[PDB]
């Protein structure tokens, strides 16, 4: 129940291919609101997700205007930190802007955080008191300077501490229906033999919202337990996510392992045994 | 809702 | 910066005009206000490159802006009124902030007829010697009488080379008749310089000014000579006496 | 300038279950730049009608796509997603595993 | 909504204060500037929020109450004279949709050296029947009043600089179409 507002921008050059491809996703909590992508049909911020079709064209103009407007900007920006670096025409070139409000368990403001990368690394990140940046760089410098100035206003801060919460509190309550649901994992076992010696033990989770998961293998006895191989959390493709956990066990011994999962969706923690 | 930049780089 | 097109634009009552703006070139947003006297600048509308966003509540529908390819933008007011005689400001950025940047304007007088229009009447006058021993400097004063509207620039030009120390033309205009609305103006302008340096026989003085009035385009069927832009200027020269 | 080689992962949105109706996913992440390559093949043959999520990253500046179609799984139809990317050598095959 | 002064009268060299008024400012709303020379358009000088701000150009001050904030002009000169106009919001709902008062005309006048009201009297270079009175090297504490009759007209003040010469000085302008030079005042 600590839930989230974020933006994420990514600006790729094409030298001689058209003008920069700009691409905008906005996230409250792990579901996916609303995309602008100024190539498709459409140059204009969408909905994506059932919950947003609803707000009228007063809120999809605002949007799509303050997107081609970070868009021209980062075409502008592309030029200048292609300077700074003094790298040739040719080159593709990648500018990502990242920023997001963060809520506790209560709805009180826990964090605000914005941050640029060029070219995959770090670039300029606003610091604690939100009205302050640290430049990785030398180039950097120069791009930390002129932020300041400007952001005297504390743009920031205004945003991420009020209007980031205010919209996140609002988005909140028109989702609820999908967002406020907590959907706990159907979870199974699965044995996959190797030799006569060992088999695989694998613990599912499957179709689960929100994200936030732990799957823990433990053994009754004082035995050995191999290393578990967890995969990394998934899109079912359908809003909801899936993961898994495997040992390989000797033969014999697998009644012994005994798999514990943790989600909010849980009222208390599962606990799973292969049963053939 | 997101914010356009008011300084540039 | 953000140039504007014509600088100076008469037109008849009744009668439709143009204007345009060219922005700084990158800047995606260009602005048109509305600047009358001893106000400040009214918002009319705005774009993001061609797309026109958001149009004053209070806004005449024979004002109406273009900007396609989101480039220059053009002003059009329609079937002109007495009161449409104001300044029209172009501005121009990079988005909501970055890089806010206002035209120089272009100035619209609409007259409720051609024929109220005059071209100015320019003389320099020469310094007293009451002056010249007294205080040790020479105050020249030109001296535009008779033009209507206001579109003058007035200049100094010695010796072939315009000049701004000494120089002093007054605010604003005042009025021949300050009754009747549509008066015609005059203008005065000072040139000070060292008693020496006007006793001076080679020194060249010149005291231009700019008119802008009616153009080809303009329809003329008086006896009097059609009052269209003209340079209309006054010399003296420095004597030894 | 980092490049981060893709991390790929093939899978069902259901449990599989010869001759009925399921989704085919691969998602590509960890990768650097965006300019990325992916086909889901059913025996080794390109499927022609494939969707994908909008491109988004995470704390560490690397991209991740879900590429998805509709199939219907059987007992020997061969699903696999190739992901090529300036990092891979040569377009990385991965074959679908109903068990992972 | 803010209110400033319509205007505000200063002599150079000085440090000048214009307040704007802004009761109803919203908690995020900040303070930004502008300067309109006669005839230019409007140019960005200093923008604030809470923190005082110093520019080359000038400085601005803003109070805790944030009710009523103070641009202060250093060393002001004859050219720092124009319209000054206070804008209080933000880009964020504005988009870039300023909105304008009156603002605040400043004049700055320079400190009379050498006092010495005279008056002369000038010849039409080209025809010498035809003049015009001048009343000039007056001190800037006196207003130029108005002409009377028909076809008497008189210009406000107009302050002159020769800058290779450090000698700034007034001036006036009557003339008529009997009527001695030797009467206005």
């Amino acid at each position: 129940g600590s839930h989230s507002l974020k933006y994420f921008h990514t600006s790729v050059s094409r030298p001689g291919r058209g003008e920069p491809r700009f691409i905008s996703v906005g996230y409250v909590d792990d579901t996916q609101f609303v995309r602008f992508d100024n190539d498709a049909a459409s140059p204009r911020m969408v909905p994506r997700a059932p919950w947003m079709e609803q707000e009228g064209s007063e809120y999809w103009d605002r949007e799509t205007r303050s997107a081609r407007d970070t868009a021209q900007i980062f075409r502008v920006n592309l030029r200048t930190l292609r300077g700074y670096y003094n790298q040739s025409e040719a080159g593709s070139h990648t500018l990502q802007w990242m920023h997001g409000c963060e809520l506790g368990p209560d709805g009180r403001f826990l964090r605000g955080y914005e941050q640029f990368a060029y070219d995959g690394k770090d670039y300029l990140t606003l610091n604690e008191d939100l009205r302050s940046w640290t430049a990785v760089d030398t180039a950097a410098q120069i791009s930390e300077q002129k932020s300041n100035d400007a952001s005297e206003a504390e743009h920031q801060r205004a945003y991420l501490e009020d209007t980031c919460v205010e919209w996140l509190h609002k988005y909140l309550e028109k989702g609820k229906e999908t967002l406020l649901h907590l959907e706990p994992p159907k979870t199974h076992v699965t044995h996959h033999p190797i030799s006569d010696h060992e088999a695989t033990l694998r613990c599912w989770a499957l179709g689960f919202y929100p994200a936030e998961i732990t799957l823990t293998w433990q053994q009754d006895g004082e035995g050995h337990t191999q290393d578990t191989e967890l995969v990394e959390t998934r899109p079912a493709g359908d809003g909801t996510f899936q993961k898994w956990a495997a040992v390989v066990v000797p033969s014999g011994e697998e009644q012994r392992y005994t798999c514990h999962v943790q989600h909010e969706g849980l009222p208390e923690p599962v606990t799973l045994r292969w049963k053939p | 809702r997101m914010y356009s930049p008011v300084s540039i780089l | 910066g953000v140039s504007q097109n014509p600088r100076h634009k008469i037109t008849k009552r009744g009668q439709n005009v143009t204007f345009r703006c060219d922005p700084i070139s990158e800047h995606n947003r260009l602005y048109w206000y509305r600047q009358t006297l001893g106000q400040g600048p009214e918002f009319l509308t705005y774009f993001q490159n061609e797309a026109q966003l958001e149009k004053s509540r209070l806004l005449s529908d024979r004002f109406s802006a273009e900007r396609p390819k989101g480039s220059f933008s053009t002003l059009e007011i329609q079937r002109t009124e007495q009161g449409d005689s104001a300044m029209y400001l172009c501005a121009s950025s990079l988005g909501r902030e970055y890089g806010y940047t206002f035209g120089s304007g272009t100035r619209l007088t609409v007259v409720e007829d051609l024929n109220k229009v005059f071209p100015p009447e320019v003389a320099v006058f020469e310094p007293s010697e009451a002056e010249i021993s007294h205080t040790q400097k020479a105050t020249l004063v030109c001296l535009a009488t008779g033009f209507y509207p206001d579109h003058v620039e007035l200049s100094w030009w010695v010796n072939g080379k315009e000049v701004h120390s000494g120089v002093c033309t007054d605010p604003q205009p005042l009025k021949e008749q300050p009754a009747l609305n549509d008066s015609r103006y005059a203008l005065s302008s000072r040139l000070r310089v060292s008693a020496t340096f006007w006793q001076d026989p080679r020194n060249h003085f010149r005291c231009q000014v700019q008119f802008y009035g009616l153009s080809e385009n303009d329809e003329w069927t008086q006896d009097r000579a059609k009052p269209v832009t003209q340079i209309v200027s006054a010399e003296a020269w420095g004597r030894a006496d | 300038m980092i490049q981060r080689t893709p991390k790929i992962q093939v899978y069902s949105r259901h449990p599989a279950e010869n001759g009925k109706s399921n989704f085919l996913n691969c998602y590509v992440s960890g990768f650097h730049p965006s300019d990325i390559e992916v086909d889901l093949l059913k025996n080794g043959e390109r499927i022609e009608k494939v969707e994908h999520s909008d491109l988004s990253f995470s704390k560490d500046w690397s991209f991740y796509l879900l590429y998805y179609t509709e199939f219907t799984p059987t007992e020997k139809d061969e699903y696999a997603c190739r992901v090529n990317h300036v990092t891979l050598s040569q377009p990385k095959i991965v074959k679908w595993d109903r068990d992972m | 909504k803010t209110t400033q002064p319509i205007s505000m009268d200063s002599y150079e060299g000085q440090e000048v204060n214009i307040t704007c008024s802004h009761n109803n400012i919203a908690t995020n709303d900040y303070i930004t500037w502008y300067q309109q020379f006669p005839s230019q358009g409007p140019r960005f000088i200093i923008q604030g929020y809470k923190t005082k701000v110093t520019n080359e150009v000038a400085s601005l001050f803003i109070p805790a109450d944030r009710k009523s904030s103070t641009l202060s002009l250093p060393r002001v000169s004859l050219s720092d004279t124009a319209v000054y106009y206070c804008l209080v919001g933000s880009s964020f709902n504005q988009g870039g949709k300023l909105i304008f008062g009156q603002g605040t005309e400043l004049s700055v006048k320079p400190n009379i050296q050498n006092p010495d009201p005279a008056v002369y009297q000038l010849r039409d270079s080209k025809s010498s029947d035809k003049s015009v009175c001048l009343f000039t090297d007056f001190d800037s504490q006196t207003n130029v009043s108005q002409s009377k009759d028909s076809d008497v007209y008189i210009t406000d003040k107009c302050v002159l600089d020769m800058r290779s010469m450090d000698f700034k000085s007034n001036s006036a302008v009557a003339w008529s179409n009997d009527f001695a030079c030797a009467n206005a005042f």
